[PDB]
């Protein structure tokens, strides 16, 4: 398309700065790192305790 | 009389994992993992791509008779090719290194 | 929690709260509230922004790589290629999640920390002139008001001024 | 001990105790004996569990992996690939090692950590109906049957029901 | 301080004491000073000791390594062997940085922990025959010499040998 990235894949652009994605080993541009994982989250607040 | 230290607490639904314990729920966290796209072919530092198509790159150097479309092309961010770049080297035969060449096209 | 304070001797959080992560609940005759600590909020906040951006800090974001070709009597060093692609993405992945699970379990432990820390801070103030009621709970020996209560989480509660006072108090017990 | 307790101000263990990782010591009149602690045992028990298999599974395990061969004019792809082979083999060599003894500190903290947590909540519980008898000891200022015991490991102890029997027991002092 | 102590409820360093890591401070009539604590200073010194040469011998130091050359048509595997060098060089750069960052965190709080384990340890000793006077203070309900502090840092000061004297003293206030 005529369309902007910093960052394409075989998939289609990504438009992130993560330090990490799970689309596609092969990049072209910036990219995040890519990785096996299904979830990467990490905790920031405290545990949510509301009852 | 009194008083009471506590902590937050909210309507938050994130949950992590620890090494101690799975999927605890907590009150705020960021996503690491970049996991959305495009679903597009888009162009680098405005650019636009090479699309050989229904060529491969032998077609294109070579000028296969079937890539005409392809004559005008002089500049590009990347090359990409399909699952129907079948279009290359018509009359049979070996194109001898063929891979260091793809490799030098590369850059 | 292993500093016992969240999902421990504190039993709860609260929604009430919005002003940070870290306060008081207090009730004084002329009404209720809550009111959240700046300093300690302010610094699990500051700490917790290095912590994640020095974490990314330390990933160089990934540069062009794409995958290279092979023709058919290259198969042993088409192998040792993808050898090396596989072998560092599993380091990659590796690192990744093992990381992540590991701190966060660091990062819940700062909370429950810094909720201790406030509790006995603010327990090394009162003393005598309030007792242990429960769950990050004291109670005044003494009367005390709205611009008082500003006086705890001062980190300057006066000691002396009503120590007199629930001192007789705390004596009829 | 990170927290104190163990190796700490309750210098030893309990080959006595055989029903789990933390308990309690009792010796009322009728008798003496032990009583490990379900609720904190069982949750280290849950907990430390949960740490072995996470750990394992962010380990794949390894598939057919063999050596390749190659001619004597391959002496420089032959060095590329024993550089890939022994450059991996130091990465997990060091990642599993170093792992180990990270988190070999960070559970024996854990252990330390539950113990004094326990501790401190029948601490919180006793206040002046018994008093700090040394290496993680109350006396209680009242008598106390084997019934009642199990009001302590309970986590339900009535501070108010012995309360006045302990006032004018201590106020004998 | 995760433990509250360092930068906390002490807010501050000797730089009068010189002795090691851990010390007390004392003013008896006879005159003031500063001792530093053998027992947990030494331990202190020897863990750290050991997490420093248990991290450097975790690096297995470089060999000769020098790189390849590649002619013309070698590009694929010139761009195979950078991979690889870059590869490494990225893991071991993460590694070495990442490890130092996180081990720094652990070490300030082993620090800060030590000093609480201290000072709670003393004032499990003390209890009534002295008063929390602040920042990691105990003030005498009774007089004491020279001689008589060597007990404390002894850890065997005698609590009985001062229970009355200060009985009387502390039931003035
Ligand atoms: C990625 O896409 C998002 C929008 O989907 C863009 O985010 C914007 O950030 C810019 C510049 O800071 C703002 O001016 C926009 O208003 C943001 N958009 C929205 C909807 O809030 C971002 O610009 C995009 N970047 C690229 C390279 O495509
Ligand atoms: C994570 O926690 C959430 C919320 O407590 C759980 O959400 C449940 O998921 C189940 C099983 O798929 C649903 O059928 C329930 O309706 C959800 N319950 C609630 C209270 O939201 C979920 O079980 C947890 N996820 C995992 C993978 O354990
Ligand atoms: C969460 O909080 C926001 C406001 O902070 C609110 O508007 C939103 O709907 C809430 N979600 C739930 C599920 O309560």
């Amino acid at each position: 398309h005529d369309c902007n990235t910093k960052c394409q894949t075989p998939h289609g652009a990504i438009n992130s700065s993560l330090p990490f994605q799970n689309i596609h080993p092969v990049t072209i541009g910036e990219c995040p790192k890519y990785v096996r994982s299904t979830k990467l989250r990490m905790a920031t607040g405290l545990r949510n305790i509301p009852s | 009389d009194t008083i009471c230290i506590g902590y937050h607490a909210n309507n938050s639904t994130d949950t992590v994992d620890t090494v101690l314990e799975k999927n605890v729920t907590v009150t705020h966290s960021v996503n690491l993992l970049e996991d959305s796209h495009n679903g597009k072919l888009c162009k680098l530092k405005g650019i636009a791509p090479l699309q050989l198509g229904k060529c491969n790159i032998a077609g294109w150097l070579l000028g296969n008779p079937e890539c005409d479309l392809l004559l005008t092309a002089s500049s590009w961010s990347y090359i990409v090719e399909t699952s129907n770049s079948e279009n290359g080297t018509c009359y049979p035969g070996d194109f001898i290194d063929y891979e260091e060449l793809r490799e030098q096209l590369s850059s | 929690g292993l500093f016992g304070a969240i999902a421990g001797f504190i039993e709860g959080g609260w929604t009430g709260m919005i002003d940070g992560w870290y306060g008081y609940h207090h009730q004084n005759e002329q009404g209720s509230g809550y009111a959240a600590d700046q300093k300690s909020t302010q610094n699990a906040i500051d700490g917790i922004t290095n912590k994640v951006n020095s974490v990314i800090e330390k990933m160089n974001t990934q540069f062009t790589a794409v995958g290279k070709e092979f023709n058919n009597l290259e198969r042993r060093i088409e192998n040792l290629n993808k050898k090396v692609d596989d072998g560092f993405l599993d380091i990659w992945t590796y690192n990744a999640e093992l990381l992540v699970l590991l701190e966060n379990e660091r990062t819940l432990d700062f909370h429950d920390s810094n909720v201790r820390n406030l509790y006995e801070k603010v327990k090394s103030q009162l003393k005598n002139n309030a007792k242990e009621i429960g769950n990050g709970c004291f109670e005044f020996y003494h009367k005390c008001d709205d611009a008082c209560m500003e006086s705890v989480r001062n980190g300057t509660y006066d000691y002396p001024k009503y120590s007199e006072e629930s001192k007789l108090n705390r004596e009829e017990i």
